[PDB]
């Protein structure tokens, strides 16, 4: 099968400026490729086929080019809408094809984190498991670091982070890390630290808590 | 008499292959000899016949339809074969008894901006029966709406063009196909 | 106008079986080429298969033996009959009209189809508790399989709520996030609950959130 690798993976740019994205076939597949735009949540959509001719009540400002094995879509003046997923999908030979995507993301002005710790609940620690939240809201850009401490021992493997997409509104992102243990290693320890790094901040902000209180 | 095999291999337009021709060959001796010895036929497939026996046989009527289809789709003048242009534009019958040969036409079919006249059924709400191809231009209605004879929205036109253009990959060049059927 | 909603999906064992149905609206799918094309969570686009307006049927080499596209006309359906479901398989499910074989111009919504041997399971919902502008959550936990649907005060306070995408943790169970920040000088005033809604298990809790 054709491979079809896209370039940038993640393509940061502020509104109004141009948007060039990329699509390599292993082989040639002529004209014959399309590109879609994928929103979060919702179903993709046709943009162009035959690697220059938009679709019906696509907006002249998505254009096509290419031929053979490289193809670019370009977005002119980027409107506010247009950040989103695109993928390149080719149907020249063998099975269909898709890229990989990218991502085009909207730049902003580096954003710090306001950093939040979450002690586990009393209903919670009834359970035998208890969850340690910590809290990255609104930041940019989306590359963050979360250090777990548990008396300065630096902990690992036994956390999960998981960040939002883009907000429309500050077109920041949030991210939530979860420190689980068992009620009994819980108990076992004292202080439980949160320890940042991010590149808003000149040094790494940390928040803790002691069990006992 | 010789068979006139030179007026339809090396004839100077070949047709579509929703619209490919036949030429009904008899009361004629036939050399299959200066067929399966030359270089330029990248297939030469044959069905129910060995390709050196043929100058040994003898048959009431032979057919030899020719078109132009892309290299990739060679695959699909074959019996038992599915796809679009077996499905709706040359269709074998699984009892073929004959040859199928190809051979690459760039040179001669594809030209620079893409060559618009060779054309290929894309919408048909049917397989063909083998040996019944059909030459309508009746737009497809693809939705509920008729569509009153106004290509539109979800009524679309029957055909597309190839586009051929001597740039692309191999697959995609323009070949010119020949079926010689025995009957 | 035009419309294709897909239906039929849900959680099911490996080794199962499943049928998705896409009921389509201006499309006769008897007279279209119609595709299905899944979608992995958090990865690309993958065509599964296709059925020509002919009646020809195609299939990608990751399904062959195991799906079967069909169409029904009395009902203007396009249909996949999905056997011997494995974890791989786990992805949303789109029906596509197919414009010739060559691209995909219609999508529908898609229906997520699980494949994972655990059980359906409604989630336990725990306050994080507040300790100028605070923030408060819920942590959404141990619930199977996704959807769940948070909201704040009956979808009252919206602004400044964010609901992190689910982590499936090694135990095969969802988990994940709501935390809304609010004024510091709103803790003692306004009442913050949380409302987790899990149809897949049929749960809907309340929790209050409080220092």
């Amino acid at each position: 099968e054709i491979v079809l690798t896209q370039s940038p993976g993640t393509l940061s740019l502020s509104p109004g400026e141009r948007a060039t994205l990329s699509c390599r076939a292993s082989q040639g597949v002529s004209s014959f490729l399309a590109w879609y735009q994928q929103k979060p949540g919702q179903a993709p959509r046709l943009l162009i086929h035959g690697a220059s001719s938009r679709a019906t009540g696509i907006p002249d400002r998505f254009s096509g080019s290419g031929s053979g094995t490289d193809f670019t879509l370009t977005i002119t003046r980027l409107e506010p809408e247009d950040f989103a997923v695109y993928y390149c999908q080719q149907y020249g030979s063998s099975p269909r094809t898709f890229g990989q995507g990218t991502k085009v993301e909207i730049k902003r002005t580096v954003a710090a984190p306001s950093v939040f710790i979450f002690p586990p609940s009393d209903e919670q620690l009834k359970s035998g498991t208890a969850s340690v939240v910590c809290l990255l809201n609104n930041f940019y850009p989306r590359e963050a670091k979360v250090q777990w401490k548990v008396d300065n021992a630096l902990q690992s493997g036994n956390s999960q982070e998981s960040v939002t997409e883009q907000d429309s509104k500050d077109s920041t992102y949030s991210l939530s890390s979860t420190l689980t243990l068992s009620k009994a290693d819980y108990e076992k320890h004292k202080v439980y630290a949160c320890e940042v790094t991010h590149q808003g901040l000149s040094s790494p902000v940390t928040k803790s808590f002691n069990r006992g209180e | 008499n010789l068979c006139p095999f030179g007026e339809v291999f090396n004839a100077t337009r070949f047709a579509s292959v929703y619209a490919w021709n036949r030429k009904r060959i008899s009361n004629c001796v036939a050399d299959y000899s200066v067929l399966y010895n030359s270089a330029s036929f990248s297939t030469f497939k044959c069905y129910g016949v060995s390709p050196t026996k043929l100058n040994d046989l003898c048959f009431t009527n032979v057919y030899a339809d020719s078109f132009v289809i892309r290299g990739d789709e060679v695959r699909q003048i074959a019996p038992g074969q599915t796809g679009k242009i077996a499905d709706y534009n040359y269709k074998l019958p699984d009892d073929f008894t004959g040859c199928v040969i190809a051979w690459n036409s760039n040179n001669l079919d594809s030209k620079v901006g893409g060559n618009y006249n060779y054309l290929y059924r894309l919408f048909r709400k049917s397989n063909l029966k083998p040996f019944e191809r059909d030459i309508s231009t009746e737009i497809y209605q693809a939705g509920s709406t008729p569509c009153n004879g106004v290509e539109g929205f979800n009524c679309y036109f029957p055909l597309q063009s190839y586009g051929f253009q001597p740039t692309n990959g191999v697959g995609y060049q323009p070949y010119r196909v020949v079926v010689l059927s025995f009957e | 106008e035009v419309q294709l909603v897909e239906s039929g999906g849900g959680l099911i064992q490996p080794g199962g079986s499943l049928r998705l149905s896409c009921a389509a609206s201006e499309f006769i799918v008897s007279r279209n080429y119609m595709s299905w094309v899944r979608q992995a969570p958090g990865k690309g686009l993958e065509w599964v298969s296709v059925i020509y307006s002919g009646g020809s049927t195609y299939y990608a080499d990751s399904v062959k033996g195991r799906f079967t596209i069909s169409r029904d006309n009395s009902k203007n359906t396009l249909n996949l009959q999905m056997n011997s479901l494995r974890a791989e398989d786990t992805a949303v499910y789109y029906c596509a009209r197919d414009y010739g074989d060559y691209y995909f111009d219609y999508w529908g919504q898609g229906t997520l189809v699980t494949v994972s041997s655990a059980s359906t399971k409604g989630p336990s919902v725990f306050p994080l508790a507040p300790s100028g502008t605070a923030a408060l959550g819920c942590l959404v936990k141990d619930y199977f399989p996704e959807p769940v649907t948070v909201s704040w005060n009956s979808g009252a306070l919206t602004s400044g709520v964010h609901t992190f995408p689910a982590v499936l943790q090694s135990s095969g169970l969802y988990s994940l996030s709501s935390v809304v920040t609010v004024p510091s000088s709103s803790l003692g005033t306004q009442t913050y609950i949380c409302n987790v809604n899990h149809k897949p298990s049929n749960t809907k809790v309340d929790k209050k959130v409080e220092p």
